[PDB]
């Protein structure tokens, strides 16, 4: 229904609330 | 200097005998009595190759678009 | 199998559909008892599904109960993930996307309650991006609950909780295999790996993963919530459960219904609701699998119950859980080519048997249908199909021939007479 | 259709809206570090969205963001279907034709 605008979907609640990430390294 | 066939002397020039081994190789140079030389056989390293090491967490060998 | 059914009550494994789509307390069914489950030792859940022993909905055998209590028993250095197909590869499947569309609150639980068995770390799902609207909403469904504090990182009551990261594809078949999906979750081109590296639970993202399916992880919480002794209800001592069928291509009202195993196709097709084509004299030429099973004629299929191993009794079984039939006007030879013309476009193309081996058929199938040069070909075209089996990596080849392998079986003449129909015509 | 480009828009040019550089913080946030290296599937497609079909300078751009040699992109855009390499219309419509749909 919103053709563009994945933004807040991706960047609003997800951006702050996707902790940590640690995710490590893999420098390589 | 008529055609360009490369004519030649050196009447041996084309012989390849085939022996089965070294111990029996030099056997035929002495017995017919001319000088010679030797090379050595070669075979590869062992070696170690494993697919499935190509997807790796911290390893530096990790292929893409194989 | 008891009474030769497979009935449908309001007692089923799926809670609701038209009642409440949005979030809440899971007003009645869901999110009921949790802290008691997870607080007990994890392997209590493992093998507690064995009371059911779900074969799995991934289009195959190999009961889901084993592979989770299978390796991924230990743990050492590296995290474990969950990758659960949401995708549909088979034409006419449609079973998926109905689970997600009106009731997402189930599966986010299905992982959390499920993932604890794996001892996993994170949760990935995967969805064909070709569904833009319905798939877009899961994030809300994630948020509308997850935001309340239902998941992560302790939620709830345990020291173990972790969230779910949606992703998307584009032109995928990739769910056509595990050991492909875990590759295109990564961002390479998707050419599925060799099957035995280290099979799919060793070689993985960086580290061991397990590839589940939708209603394999969907129905697990409710079958560990109650279970029994009702976990095994219908079906013989071998296959047990109640799965979903979605009828398509001739009916009165083709639509899904929850139906238990061992249901005969002659009452099931006619029911839910009508048979609207000829219930008979429409010749009822049927396809058990979606694309993975060849035809059956009017023979014992109609009395043949839909139990898995009951179908292996016939020349082909089906794990896909879908139905497509025909009546009269549809010319099968005409209607099976656009099942093959499909395969040619969905194949990876690594292997020499699959690539360059499917076209050899697809290029000739437009001879028979059109009607064209002489028989004795049929005898060869069978051998080609007999010649791609152990020769391809993935199942798409083993799922490439069966439609043609089982067309040459069960219909001899329809071809033989048509090659004449153009033969007499040429004259 | 053909899969070679006759030097259309090597420098189109193209760029992302500064509203979009704050999401790409979130995407990479998904994955673990050091393997990140492909978020390409959303990130390359988000670029289709900002534009509506991605020219060859779109394929070269993300490489400068993702530091992968840009034959590790031109590949991925020629495999899948959803991406449209050539230009399109305002509505790109589909008719499902398959055994059931037939
Ligand atoms: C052409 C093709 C399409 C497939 N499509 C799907 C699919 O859409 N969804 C899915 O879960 N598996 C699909 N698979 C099969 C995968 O093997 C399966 O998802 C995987 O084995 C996970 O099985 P499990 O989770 O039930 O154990 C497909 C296989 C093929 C050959
Ligand atoms: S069949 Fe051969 S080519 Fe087609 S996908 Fe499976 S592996 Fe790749």
């Amino acid at each position: 229904y919103s053709t563009y605008t994945f933004l807040d979907l991706n960047l609003d609640l997800s951006k702050f609330r996707m902790p940590q990430p640690s995710s490590g390294r893999e420098s390589p | 200097p008529l055609m360009g066939w490369a004519s030649t002397a050196d009447p041996l020039s084309n012989l390849v005998l085939t022996f089965s081994t070294k111990e029996d190789a030099v056997a035929f140079a002495e017995k017919n009595g001319w000088s010679y030389d030797v090379e050595e056989r070669k075979v590869p390293k062992p070696k170690s190759k494993s697919y499935g090491a190509n997807f790796s967490w911290n390893k530096r060998t990790r292929v893409s678009t194989k | 199998f008891g009474s030769l059914k497979d009935e449908d009550r309001i007692f089923t494994n799926l809670y609701g559909r038209h009642d409440w789509r949005l979030k809440g307390a899971q007003s009645r069914g869901d999110w009921y008892k949790t802290k008691e489950i997870l607080l007990k030792g994890p392997d209590w859940i493992l093998g507690e599904v064995k009371t059911s022993g779900l074969r799995g909905r991934g289009g195959a055998g190999f009961p889901t109960g084993l592979k989770w209590s299978f390796m991924n028993k230990p743990s050492d250095g590296r995290p474990k993930y969950l990758v659960v197909n949401a995708d549909e590869g088979e034409p006419g499947t449609c079973k998926d996307r109905e689970i997600i569309r009106h009731d997402p609150h189930k599966l986010v639980e299905g992982c959390l309650v499920g993932g604890r068995a794996m001892g996993a770390r994170a949760a990935y799902i995967y969805i064909r991006g070709e569904f833009y609207n319905e798939a877009s909403n899961l994030q809300v469904a994630i948020r509308e609950a997850y935001e309340a504090g239902l998941i992560g990182k302790n939620a709830c009551g345990s020291g173990y909780d972790f969230d779910v990261f949606v992703v998307r594809g584009a032109g995928a078949y990739i769910c056509g295999e595990e050991t492909a999906l875990i590759e295109s979750i990564e961002g390479k081109q998707g050419k599925p790996r060799l099957k035995p590296p280290f099979p799919a639970d060793v070689g993985v993202f960086g580290c061991p993963t397990t590839v589940a399916n939708v209603e394999t992880v969907a129905v697990s919480p409710t079958i560990c919530r109650r279970g029994g002794a009702w976990f095994a209800s219908f079906g013989r001592e071998r296959n047990s459960g109640t799965k979903l069928f979605n009828i398509s291509g001739h009916v009165n009202n083709p639509c899904t219904v929850e139906e238990e195993m061992s249901v005969p196709l002659k009452e099931l097709i006619e029911k839910h609701a009508g048979g609207v084509t000829g219930g008979w004299d429409n010749l009822l030429a049927v396809i058990p699998g979606g694309s993975s099973t060849p035809l059956i004629p009017k023979s014992v299929c109609e009395t043949v119950l839909m139990d898995f191993d009951a179908l292996i009794q016939a020349q082909t079984g089906l794990g896909t859980a879908a139905v497509i039939v025909m009546d009269r006007s549809t010319d099968i030879v005409k209607a099976i080519a656009r099942l093959i013309e499909f395969y040619k476009h969905e194949s990876c193309g690594q292997c020499t048997p699959c690539r360059e081996g499917v076209d050899w058929m697809n290029k000739v199938m437009a001879r028979f249908v059109r009607g064209d040069a002489r028989p004795a070909e049929i005898d060869s075209l069978w051998e080609i199909s007999k010649q791609i089996e152990g020769h391809t990596i993935c199942a798409l080849g083993d799922g490439a021939a069966w439609p043609v392998q089982g067309l040459i079986r069960h219909f001899r003449p329809e071809l033989e007479e048509r090659m004449q129909q153009f033969a007499q015509q040429h004259q | 259709v053909h899969r070679d480009t006759p030097e259309n828009n090597p420098e189109t040019p193209f760029d992302f809206t500064p509203e979009n550089y704050k999401r790409i913080e979130a995407i990479v946030k998904n994955y673990p570090e050091g393997h990140k290296a492909a978020a390409v599937l959303p990130v390359l497609d988000l670029a289709q969205r900002q534009n509506g079909w991605l020219p060859i300078s779109a394929m070269n751009k993300v490489a400068e963001i993702l530091q992968v040699p840009p034959m590790r992109v031109y590949e991925v855009a020629t495999f899948y279907t959803m991406y449209n390499r050539k230009p399109v219309g305002k509505y790109h419509i589909q008719v499902c034709t398959t055994t059931p749909c037939m």
